[PDB]
Protein backbone atom coordinates (compact mmCIF):
# COMPACT_ATOMS: atom_id res chain seq x y z
CA UNK A 1 0.00 0.00 0.00
CA UNK A 2 2.94 2.33 0.59
CA UNK A 3 4.19 1.07 -2.79
CA UNK A 4 1.12 2.79 -4.18
CA UNK A 5 1.79 5.96 -2.19
CA UNK A 6 5.35 6.27 -3.48
CA UNK A 7 4.36 5.36 -7.06
CA UNK A 8 1.27 7.53 -7.43
CA UNK A 9 3.36 10.56 -6.54
CA UNK A 10 6.65 10.09 -8.41
CA UNK A 11 7.42 11.93 -11.64
CA UNK A 12 7.15 9.76 -14.72
CA UNK A 13 10.32 10.42 -16.79
CA UNK A 14 10.09 10.91 -20.56
CA UNK A 15 10.14 8.03 -23.00
CA UNK A 16 13.46 9.33 -24.29
CA UNK A 17 14.85 9.26 -20.74
CA UNK A 18 13.59 5.72 -20.24
CA UNK A 19 14.92 4.47 -23.60
CA UNK A 20 11.68 2.50 -23.98
CA UNK A 21 11.43 3.61 -27.59
CA UNK A 22 14.25 1.18 -28.37
CA UNK A 23 14.02 -2.37 -29.75
CA UNK A 24 17.41 -2.92 -28.13
CA UNK A 25 16.09 -2.03 -24.68
CA UNK A 26 16.91 -3.91 -21.47
CA UNK A 27 15.37 -4.04 -17.99
CA UNK A 28 18.23 -5.87 -16.19
CA UNK A 29 19.25 -2.63 -14.43
CA UNK A 30 15.84 -1.18 -13.65
CA UNK A 31 14.22 -1.40 -10.23
CA UNK A 32 10.68 -2.61 -9.74
CA UNK A 33 9.41 0.90 -9.24
CA UNK A 34 11.09 2.02 -12.43
CA UNK A 35 9.40 -0.62 -14.56
CA UNK A 36 5.97 0.42 -13.28
CA UNK A 37 6.92 4.00 -14.16
CA UNK A 38 7.79 3.03 -17.73
CA UNK A 39 4.41 1.37 -18.00
CA UNK A 40 2.69 4.61 -17.00
CA UNK A 41 4.75 6.50 -19.60
CA UNK A 42 3.62 3.86 -22.10
CA UNK A 43 -0.07 4.44 -21.45
CA UNK A 44 0.52 8.17 -21.35
CA UNK A 45 2.45 8.45 -24.60
CA UNK A 46 -0.01 6.27 -26.45
CA UNK A 47 -2.66 8.83 -25.49
CA UNK A 48 -4.54 6.05 -23.73
CA UNK A 49 -4.53 7.96 -20.46
CA UNK A 50 -6.23 11.09 -21.81
CA UNK A 51 -8.56 9.54 -24.39
CA UNK A 52 -10.06 7.17 -21.80
CA UNK A 53 -10.27 9.41 -18.72
CA UNK A 54 -7.93 7.34 -16.62
CA UNK A 55 -7.18 8.60 -13.11
CA UNK A 56 -3.51 8.47 -12.14
CA UNK A 57 -4.62 6.91 -8.86
CA UNK A 58 -6.43 4.00 -10.53
CA UNK A 59 -3.96 3.13 -13.28
CA UNK A 60 -1.25 2.94 -10.60
CA UNK A 61 -3.19 0.54 -8.40
CA UNK A 62 -4.01 -1.62 -11.41
CA UNK A 63 -0.43 -1.77 -12.70
CA UNK A 64 0.76 -2.67 -9.24
CA UNK A 65 -1.85 -5.40 -9.08
CA UNK A 66 -0.68 -7.05 -12.27
CA UNK A 67 2.90 -6.82 -10.97
CA UNK A 68 2.03 -8.69 -7.78
CA UNK A 69 0.11 -11.35 -9.72
CA UNK A 70 3.13 -12.63 -11.55
CA UNK A 71 4.93 -15.31 -9.59
CA UNK A 72 8.34 -14.40 -8.23
CA UNK A 73 9.59 -17.98 -7.85
CA UNK A 74 8.99 -18.58 -11.58
CA UNK A 75 12.16 -18.40 -13.68
CA UNK A 76 11.32 -16.62 -16.98
CA UNK A 77 7.51 -16.22 -16.89
CA UNK A 78 7.49 -13.52 -14.22
CA UNK A 79 6.57 -9.83 -14.36
CA UNK A 80 9.72 -8.76 -16.23
CA UNK A 81 8.53 -10.93 -19.11
CA UNK A 82 5.11 -9.22 -19.26
CA UNK A 83 6.96 -5.95 -19.01
CA UNK A 84 9.57 -6.68 -21.70
CA UNK A 85 6.70 -7.74 -23.95
CA UNK A 86 4.66 -4.61 -23.44
CA UNK A 87 7.75 -2.49 -24.09
CA UNK A 88 8.39 -4.36 -27.28
CA UNK A 89 4.73 -3.84 -28.07
CA UNK A 90 5.16 -0.16 -27.24
CA UNK A 91 8.34 0.11 -29.33
CA UNK A 92 6.50 -1.54 -32.23
CA UNK A 93 3.72 1.07 -32.25
CA UNK A 94 6.05 4.04 -31.94
CA UNK A 95 9.42 3.49 -33.63
CA UNK A 96 8.02 0.68 -35.79
CA UNK A 97 5.22 3.11 -36.66
CA UNK A 98 2.00 1.11 -36.41
CA UNK A 99 -0.03 3.37 -34.16
CA UNK A 100 -0.90 5.26 -37.36
CA UNK A 101 -2.41 2.03 -38.66
CA UNK A 102 -4.97 1.19 -35.97
CA UNK A 103 -7.65 2.53 -33.65
CA UNK A 104 -7.39 3.77 -30.09
CA UNK A 105 -9.53 0.87 -28.95
CA UNK A 106 -7.07 -1.53 -30.51
CA UNK A 107 -3.98 0.13 -29.04
CA UNK A 108 -5.41 0.15 -25.53
CA UNK A 109 -6.36 -3.51 -25.89
CA UNK A 110 -2.94 -4.57 -27.13
CA UNK A 111 -1.18 -2.88 -24.25
CA UNK A 112 -3.43 -4.23 -21.56
CA UNK A 113 -3.16 -7.65 -23.20
CA UNK A 114 0.65 -7.59 -23.57
CA UNK A 115 0.93 -6.78 -19.89
CA UNK A 116 -1.26 -9.61 -18.66
CA UNK A 117 -0.80 -12.29 -21.32
CA UNK A 118 0.84 -14.67 -18.82
CA UNK A 119 -0.74 -13.81 -15.47
CA UNK A 120 -0.23 -16.41 -12.72
CA UNK A 121 1.90 -18.49 -15.07
CA UNK A 122 3.16 -21.32 -12.91
CA UNK A 123 6.32 -22.02 -14.93
CA UNK A 124 4.95 -24.88 -17.01
CA UNK A 125 3.59 -25.32 -20.52
CA UNK A 126 0.11 -26.24 -21.75
CA UNK A 127 1.43 -29.65 -22.73
CA UNK A 128 2.38 -30.49 -19.18
CA UNK A 129 -0.75 -29.30 -17.38
CA UNK A 130 -2.80 -31.30 -19.88
CA UNK A 131 -0.76 -34.50 -19.43
CA UNK A 132 -0.73 -34.22 -15.62
CA UNK A 133 -4.50 -33.74 -15.46
CA UNK A 134 -4.33 -30.41 -13.69
CA UNK A 135 -7.82 -29.16 -12.70
CA UNK A 136 -7.21 -26.24 -15.00
CA UNK A 137 -7.26 -28.75 -17.84
CA UNK A 138 -10.62 -30.03 -16.63
CA UNK A 139 -11.91 -26.47 -16.58
CA UNK A 140 -10.66 -25.18 -19.96
CA UNK A 141 -10.64 -26.94 -23.34
CA UNK A 142 -7.96 -25.54 -25.64
CA UNK A 143 -5.37 -22.86 -24.94
CA UNK A 144 -5.75 -23.76 -21.27
CA UNK A 145 -3.14 -21.46 -19.74
CA UNK A 146 -3.99 -18.58 -22.03
CA UNK A 147 -7.64 -18.86 -21.02
CA UNK A 148 -6.49 -18.63 -17.42
CA UNK A 149 -4.18 -15.67 -18.04
CA UNK A 150 -7.30 -13.88 -19.32
CA UNK A 151 -9.64 -15.03 -16.54
CA UNK A 152 -7.05 -13.27 -14.34
CA UNK A 153 -6.64 -10.10 -16.38
CA UNK A 154 -10.40 -9.69 -16.23
CA UNK A 155 -10.66 -10.45 -12.56
CA UNK A 156 -8.23 -7.61 -11.93
CA UNK A 157 -9.98 -5.10 -14.18
CA UNK A 158 -13.19 -5.76 -12.27
CA UNK A 159 -11.37 -5.20 -9.00
CA UNK A 160 -12.29 -1.97 -7.12
CA UNK A 161 -9.99 0.97 -7.82
CA UNK A 162 -8.55 -0.96 -10.75
CA UNK A 163 -11.22 -0.21 -13.32
CA UNK A 164 -8.81 1.56 -15.64
CA UNK A 165 -11.53 1.00 -18.23
CA UNK A 166 -14.26 2.60 -16.13
CA UNK A 167 -14.27 5.56 -18.53
CA UNK A 168 -15.40 3.57 -21.56
CA UNK A 169 -18.88 3.58 -23.03
CA UNK A 170 -20.48 0.20 -22.53
CA UNK A 171 -20.09 -0.53 -26.24
CA UNK A 172 -16.41 0.43 -26.14
CA UNK A 173 -15.71 -1.62 -23.03
CA UNK A 174 -17.60 -4.54 -24.57
CA UNK A 175 -15.47 -4.72 -27.73
CA UNK A 176 -12.19 -3.84 -26.04
CA UNK A 177 -12.61 -6.90 -23.88
CA UNK A 178 -13.34 -8.94 -26.98
CA UNK A 179 -10.02 -7.88 -28.57
CA UNK A 180 -8.13 -8.44 -25.31
CA UNK A 181 -9.43 -11.99 -25.15
CA UNK A 182 -8.34 -12.55 -28.75
CA UNK A 183 -4.92 -11.05 -28.02
CA UNK A 184 -4.11 -13.13 -24.97
CA UNK A 185 -5.30 -16.34 -26.61
CA UNK A 186 -3.13 -15.55 -29.63
CA UNK A 187 -0.02 -15.95 -27.42
CA UNK A 188 -0.70 -19.66 -27.46
CA UNK A 189 2.09 -20.97 -29.70
CA UNK A 190 -0.28 -23.62 -31.03
CA UNK A 191 -2.60 -21.00 -32.49
CA UNK A 192 0.33 -19.08 -33.84
CA UNK A 193 1.25 -22.21 -35.76
CA UNK A 194 -2.24 -23.20 -36.81
CA UNK A 195 -2.83 -19.71 -38.20
CA UNK A 196 0.46 -18.21 -39.39
CA UNK A 197 0.40 -20.06 -42.71
CA UNK A 198 -2.67 -18.13 -43.84
CA UNK A 199 -0.97 -14.83 -42.94
CA UNK A 200 2.42 -15.70 -44.45
CA UNK A 201 0.75 -16.00 -47.85
CA UNK A 202 -1.17 -12.77 -47.94
CA UNK A 203 2.28 -11.31 -47.30
CA UNK A 204 4.00 -13.53 -49.85
CA UNK A 205 1.41 -12.70 -52.52
CA UNK A 206 1.59 -8.94 -51.90
CA UNK A 207 -2.12 -9.22 -51.07
CA UNK A 208 -2.03 -8.52 -47.34
CA UNK A 209 -3.95 -5.41 -46.41
CA UNK A 210 -4.88 -3.98 -43.01
CA UNK A 211 -8.16 -2.36 -44.03
CA UNK A 212 -9.72 -5.82 -44.22
CA UNK A 213 -11.36 -6.33 -40.81
CA UNK A 214 -10.40 -10.02 -40.73
CA UNK A 215 -6.92 -9.57 -42.20
CA UNK A 216 -6.35 -7.08 -39.40
CA UNK A 217 -7.40 -9.23 -36.42
CA UNK A 218 -5.22 -12.02 -37.77
CA UNK A 219 -2.28 -9.67 -37.90
CA UNK A 220 -3.14 -8.61 -34.33
CA UNK A 221 -2.63 -12.21 -33.27
CA UNK A 222 0.69 -12.32 -35.17
CA UNK A 223 1.77 -9.07 -33.46
CA UNK A 224 1.11 -10.56 -30.04
CA UNK A 225 3.35 -13.57 -30.75
CA UNK A 226 5.92 -11.15 -32.21
CA UNK A 227 6.24 -9.30 -28.87
CA UNK A 228 5.68 -12.37 -26.65
CA UNK A 229 9.03 -13.78 -27.75
CA UNK A 230 10.77 -10.54 -28.75
CA UNK A 231 13.44 -11.60 -26.29
CA UNK A 232 15.03 -13.58 -29.10
CA UNK A 233 15.70 -10.29 -30.97
CA UNK A 234 17.86 -8.81 -28.25
CA UNK A 235 21.57 -7.94 -28.26
CA UNK A 236 23.62 -11.08 -27.69
CA UNK A 237 24.56 -10.35 -24.04
CA UNK A 238 20.90 -9.96 -23.23
CA UNK A 239 19.66 -12.86 -25.35
CA UNK A 240 22.44 -14.84 -23.72
CA UNK A 241 21.10 -14.18 -20.21
CA UNK A 242 17.35 -14.35 -20.84
CA UNK A 243 17.88 -17.64 -22.63
CA UNK A 244 19.44 -18.69 -19.31
CA UNK A 245 16.11 -18.22 -17.54
CA UNK A 246 13.98 -19.94 -20.14
CA UNK A 247 16.60 -22.63 -19.78
CA UNK A 248 16.14 -23.11 -16.04
CA UNK A 249 12.36 -22.94 -16.11
CA UNK A 250 12.24 -25.63 -18.77
CA UNK A 251 14.65 -27.88 -16.93
CA UNK A 252 12.55 -27.34 -13.80
CA UNK A 253 9.56 -28.72 -15.67
CA UNK A 254 11.67 -31.56 -17.03
CA UNK A 255 12.40 -32.61 -13.46
CA UNK A 256 8.68 -32.79 -12.63
CA UNK A 257 8.07 -34.82 -15.75
CA UNK A 258 10.28 -37.64 -14.56
CA UNK A 259 9.58 -37.22 -10.85
CA UNK A 260 5.78 -36.98 -10.71
CA UNK A 261 4.89 -37.97 -14.28
CA UNK A 262 7.52 -40.67 -14.68
CA UNK A 263 7.95 -39.80 -18.36
CA UNK A 264 11.00 -38.63 -20.26
CA UNK A 265 11.06 -34.88 -20.98
CA UNK A 266 11.75 -33.53 -24.42
CA UNK A 267 15.49 -32.71 -24.73
CA UNK A 268 14.62 -29.01 -24.56
CA UNK A 269 13.45 -29.51 -20.98
CA UNK A 270 15.86 -32.34 -20.22
CA UNK A 271 18.23 -30.70 -17.75
CA UNK A 272 20.96 -33.24 -18.62
CA UNK A 273 21.07 -32.14 -22.25
CA UNK A 274 22.08 -28.55 -21.44
CA UNK A 275 24.85 -28.96 -24.04
CA UNK A 276 22.33 -29.27 -26.89
CA UNK A 277 20.82 -25.94 -26.02
CA UNK A 278 22.26 -23.87 -28.88
CA UNK A 279 21.10 -26.16 -31.70
CA UNK A 280 17.72 -26.43 -30.03
CA UNK A 281 17.73 -22.64 -30.01
CA UNK A 282 18.74 -22.57 -33.67
CA UNK A 283 16.01 -24.99 -34.76
CA UNK A 284 13.46 -23.03 -32.79
CA UNK A 285 14.50 -19.68 -34.25
CA UNK A 286 14.30 -21.22 -37.71
CA UNK A 287 11.00 -22.97 -37.04
CA UNK A 288 9.24 -20.23 -35.14
CA UNK A 289 10.91 -16.86 -35.39
CA UNK A 290 12.74 -15.60 -38.50
CA UNK A 291 9.74 -16.68 -40.51
CA UNK A 292 7.56 -14.31 -38.43
CA UNK A 293 9.77 -11.21 -38.03
CA UNK A 294 10.39 -11.22 -41.77
CA UNK A 295 6.61 -11.00 -42.30
CA UNK A 296 6.31 -8.20 -39.75
CA UNK A 297 8.84 -6.09 -41.63
CA UNK A 298 7.03 -6.44 -44.95
CA UNK A 299 4.10 -4.98 -43.05
CA UNK A 300 6.25 -2.30 -41.49
CA UNK A 301 9.82 -1.57 -42.54
CA UNK A 302 10.68 0.30 -39.34
CA UNK A 303 10.19 -3.03 -37.58
CA UNK A 304 13.27 -4.51 -39.22
CA UNK A 305 15.51 -4.11 -36.16
CA UNK A 306 13.59 -7.07 -34.77
CA UNK A 307 14.46 -9.19 -37.78
CA UNK A 308 18.02 -7.96 -37.68
CA UNK A 309 18.56 -8.77 -34.00
CA UNK A 310 16.87 -12.13 -34.49
CA UNK A 311 19.08 -13.54 -37.25
CA UNK A 312 22.02 -11.94 -35.47
CA UNK A 313 21.45 -14.16 -32.44
CA UNK A 314 20.69 -17.13 -34.66
CA UNK A 315 24.15 -16.53 -36.01
CA UNK A 316 25.75 -16.75 -32.55
CA UNK A 317 23.75 -19.79 -31.41
CA UNK A 318 24.71 -21.64 -34.58
CA UNK A 319 28.38 -20.93 -33.97
CA UNK A 320 28.07 -22.24 -30.41
CA UNK A 321 26.16 -25.32 -31.52
CA UNK A 322 29.36 -26.18 -33.40
CA UNK A 323 31.28 -25.54 -30.14
CA UNK B 1 -4.91 -29.52 -30.43
CA UNK B 2 -5.26 -31.45 -33.68
CA UNK B 3 -2.67 -30.74 -36.40
CA UNK B 4 -1.44 -32.51 -39.56
CA UNK B 5 0.34 -35.76 -38.61
CA UNK B 6 3.49 -34.74 -40.50
CA UNK B 7 3.85 -31.61 -38.37
CA UNK B 8 3.47 -33.55 -35.10
CA UNK B 9 7.10 -34.40 -34.39
CA UNK B 10 8.50 -30.88 -34.79
CA UNK B 11 5.56 -29.49 -32.85
CA UNK B 12 6.24 -31.73 -29.89
CA UNK B 13 10.05 -31.52 -29.80
CA UNK B 14 9.48 -27.86 -29.13
CA UNK B 15 7.27 -27.18 -26.12
CA UNK B 16 4.10 -26.82 -28.21
CA UNK B 17 0.80 -28.75 -28.21
C1 LIG C 1 -16.78 -10.75 -21.11
C2 LIG C 1 -17.06 -11.10 -19.65
C3 LIG C 1 -18.39 -10.49 -19.21
C4 LIG C 1 -17.01 -12.62 -19.44
N1 LIG C 1 -16.22 -12.98 -18.25
C5 LIG C 1 -15.20 -13.89 -18.35
O1 LIG C 1 -14.93 -14.41 -19.47
N2 LIG C 1 -14.45 -14.26 -17.28
C6 LIG C 1 -13.36 -15.24 -17.48
C7 LIG C 1 -14.68 -13.74 -16.05
O2 LIG C 1 -14.00 -14.06 -15.04
C8 LIG C 1 -15.79 -12.75 -15.91
N3 LIG C 1 -16.32 -12.02 -14.90
C9 LIG C 1 -17.35 -11.28 -15.41
N4 LIG C 1 -17.47 -11.53 -16.74
C10 LIG C 1 -16.51 -12.43 -17.05
C1 LIG D 1 -21.03 -3.19 -17.80
C2 LIG D 1 -20.45 -2.30 -16.71
C3 LIG D 1 -21.47 -2.06 -15.61
C4 LIG D 1 -19.16 -2.85 -16.11
N1 LIG D 1 -17.91 -2.13 -16.45
C5 LIG D 1 -16.78 -2.53 -15.82
O1 LIG D 1 -16.85 -3.48 -15.01
N2 LIG D 1 -15.58 -1.96 -16.04
C6 LIG D 1 -14.39 -2.45 -15.34
C7 LIG D 1 -15.43 -0.95 -16.91
O2 LIG D 1 -14.30 -0.44 -17.10
C8 LIG D 1 -16.64 -0.47 -17.62
N3 LIG D 1 -16.91 0.49 -18.53
C9 LIG D 1 -18.23 0.45 -18.81
N4 LIG D 1 -18.81 -0.53 -18.07
C10 LIG D 1 -17.83 -1.11 -17.33
C1 LIG E 1 7.67 -18.80 -23.71
C2 LIG E 1 8.75 -19.59 -24.45
C3 LIG E 1 8.32 -21.05 -24.63
C4 LIG E 1 9.06 -18.93 -25.79
N1 LIG E 1 10.50 -18.84 -26.01
C5 LIG E 1 11.11 -17.64 -25.98
O1 LIG E 1 10.42 -16.61 -25.74
N2 LIG E 1 12.44 -17.50 -26.18
C6 LIG E 1 13.02 -16.15 -26.12
C7 LIG E 1 13.22 -18.57 -26.43
O2 LIG E 1 14.45 -18.45 -26.62
C8 LIG E 1 12.57 -19.91 -26.48
N3 LIG E 1 12.97 -21.18 -26.69
C9 LIG E 1 11.88 -21.97 -26.61
N4 LIG E 1 10.78 -21.22 -26.35
C10 LIG E 1 11.22 -19.95 -26.27
MG1 LIG F 1 1.30 -17.58 -22.94
ZN1 LIG G 1 4.46 -15.22 -22.92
Amino acid sequence: TRELQSLAAAVVPSAQTLKITDFSFSDFELSDLETALCTIRMFTDLNLVQNFQMKHEVLCRWILSVKKNYRKNVAYHNWRHAFNTAQCMFAALKAGKIQNKLTDLEILALLIAALSHDLDHRGVNNSYIQRSEHPLAQLYCHSIMEHHHFDQCLMILNSPGNQILSGLSIEEYKTTLKIIKQAILATDLALYIKRRGEFFELIRKNQFNLEDPHQKELFLAMLMTACDLSAITKPWPIQQRIAELVATEFWEQGDLERTVLQQQPIPMMDRNKRDELPKLQVGFIDFVCTQLYEALTHVSEDCFPLLDGCRKNRQKWQALAEQ
Amino acid sequence: EAFNHLELHELAQYGII
